């Protein structure tokens, strides 16, 4: 329900603000390929803006 | 082909070896086996 | 369209063997008979179940609703030809006639499918009809219908890289083989664990994961076993929600012997009330027992059954006669012994049987060539 709302709006960082948490829970459930996918989305998201500080 | 004497005369079926082995041997397969460990 | 109906098939199996509840066949079977226009699911269960107190009238209203649907079909067959379009007769009755197949088992099927198969503008138009045979072929365990529709799917439905309903074919063949005597076909064709994601045979996707583990603990060698159900991280979640399944798995790789009978008891009691497992529930027991005993004999040559006894918990005379029956099966060669009592294993099949296999071919193989060299001169 988060992905249907964020990838059209303005905050590109608010996507990865929960997609990095999805990368946490797919490393937690050990979905290693989908963790790689979420990390790649995070790396291509962070190429625009500096982020909430840490 | 009348051979001069003989004219006078995998659904559930590969398992038959296991079943005829297991006719009067472990007829329940678990209901003693799950209860063996508290016998001794 | 088929999830509560495959659940009706689950109920067919669920009130096939046990009689511990003689009122599920009124509770969730009448709850099924009021939905889906399920007519035949009570019309054939009207004899094998109870007296059905007075179960005609609340079913008279629903067979009247079926009559309404059928009479607007019978008007629709000539109302759609007045619609100046292509095959609108075929469209307008194939819709509600696949729905007749949803209502009635074979009649709507036969009166529908031999008309709506007449033009095939897509392999979906074949394959939905094939699906509407596959539902009844799971309900009634046919062979002709639900292997010859798969032959038809293996006639022309190879084309089109649509992959969903081509993997459905793989899943149906896996279900059909594991529905009878499968070793390898369900493992090979349930390779596609993750990549299905939604079906009616996927009425519980996690039970499909139970299916693929309940065959991939048989058809799978130990390097392949760790590679699939350990080094499969994409399957690790849906085995991770299942404790005793994952327990039996990681113990069986861990060689945790005293919980094997516990976990096997869990899986066997699950095997009792799950369908397409009646040709399997006694075979599976000794199958997985001798499967664990494979590497248990690979363990040692110096081995006693007291070690086995405190490895299992009680096996002294139990496993004596049990492994005696496994030797009598021919597999699992070891010399179980009286008071000396040293379970001695052998060496693999090189010695002279590797020499012997060739002429064990060339006994009857060469009898073939002998007699078929005797074919020439009479």
């Amino acid at each position: 329900q988060l992905l249907r709302e964020l990838k059209k709006m303005d905050d590109k960082a608010l996507l990865v603000e929960v997609q990095l948490l999805e990368s946490k829970t797919y490393h937690a459930l050990s979905n290693l390929p989908k963790a790689r996918a979420a990390l790649t989305s995070a790396r291509t998201t962070a190429n625009a803006i500096y982020c909430p500080p840490k | 082909m009348s051979e001069k004497k003989q004219p006078v005369d995998e659904d559930n079926w590969d398992d038959d070896n296991v079943e005829d082995d297991f006719s009067n041997q472990l007829r329940a397969e678990l209901e003693k086996h799950g209860y063996k460990m508290e016998t001794s | 369209p088929k999830n509560p109906d495959l659940r009706i098939a689950q109920l067919r199996f669920l009130l096939s063997l046990p009689e511990h509840r003689g009122d599920a066949a009124v509770r969730d079977e009448l709850m099924a008979a009021v939905r889906d226009n399920n007519m035949a699911p009570y019309y054939e269960a009207l004899c094998k179940s109870l007296d059905w107190q007075i179960d005609v009238d609340l079913l008279n209203k629903m067979k009247k609703a079926n009559e309404d649907e059928l009479k607007r079909l019978d008007e629709e067959l000539e109302d759609a030809e007045k619609n100046l379009g292509e095959s609108e007769i075929r469209d307008a009755m194939m819709a509600k006639a696949e729905y007749l197949c949803r209502i009635g088992d074979k009649e709507g099927a036969l009166t529908a499918f031999r008309k709506t198969y007449d033009k095939t503008v897509a392999l979906g138009h074949r394959l939905d009809i094939v699906f509407y045979l596959l539902r009844i072929g799971l309900f009634y365990m046919d062979n002709d219908l639900i292997t010859r529709n798969t032959e038809k799917a293996k006639s022309l439905i190879e084309e089109g890289g649509d992959w969903d309903r081509r993997n459905r074919l793989k899943v149906y063949q896996g279900l059909y083989c594991v529905a009878i005597r499968d070793f390898k076909q369900a493992a090979e064709l349930f390779l596609d664990t993750v990549s299905t994601f939604t079906s009616y045979e996927l009425m519980d996707y996690k039970t499909f994961v139970t299916y693929t583990v309940y065959v991939s603990m048989i058809a799978l060698e130990r390097p392949d076993l760790r590679e699939k159900v350990i080094k499969g991280a994409e399957i690790l979640e849906v085995l991770h929600s299942l404790p005793a399944v994952r327990q039996y798995l990681f113990s069986l790789y861990e060689c945790r012997y005293s919980v094997f009978f516990q976990s096997l008891a869990v899986v066997e009691q699950e095997m009792k009330k799950d369908w397409l497992f009646a040709p399997h529930y006694r075979y599976y027991v000794r199958e997985m027992r001798i499967h664990a005993y494979s590497q248990l004999l690979e363990s040692y040559r110096s081995l006693t059954l007291g070690y086995m006894a405190e490895a299992f918990g009680v096996g002294v005379e139990f496993i004596d006669q049990e492994l005696s029956r496994f030797i009598a099966a021919g597999r699992l060669h070891c010399k179980i012994d009286k008071v000396n009592e040293i379970v001695e294993t052998n060496r693999p099949d090189s010695k002279n049987w590797q020499y012997q296999e060739t002429i064990k071919k060339g006994d009857l193989l060469l009898n073939r060539v002998q007699k078929l060299s005797r074919v020439i001169n009479m």
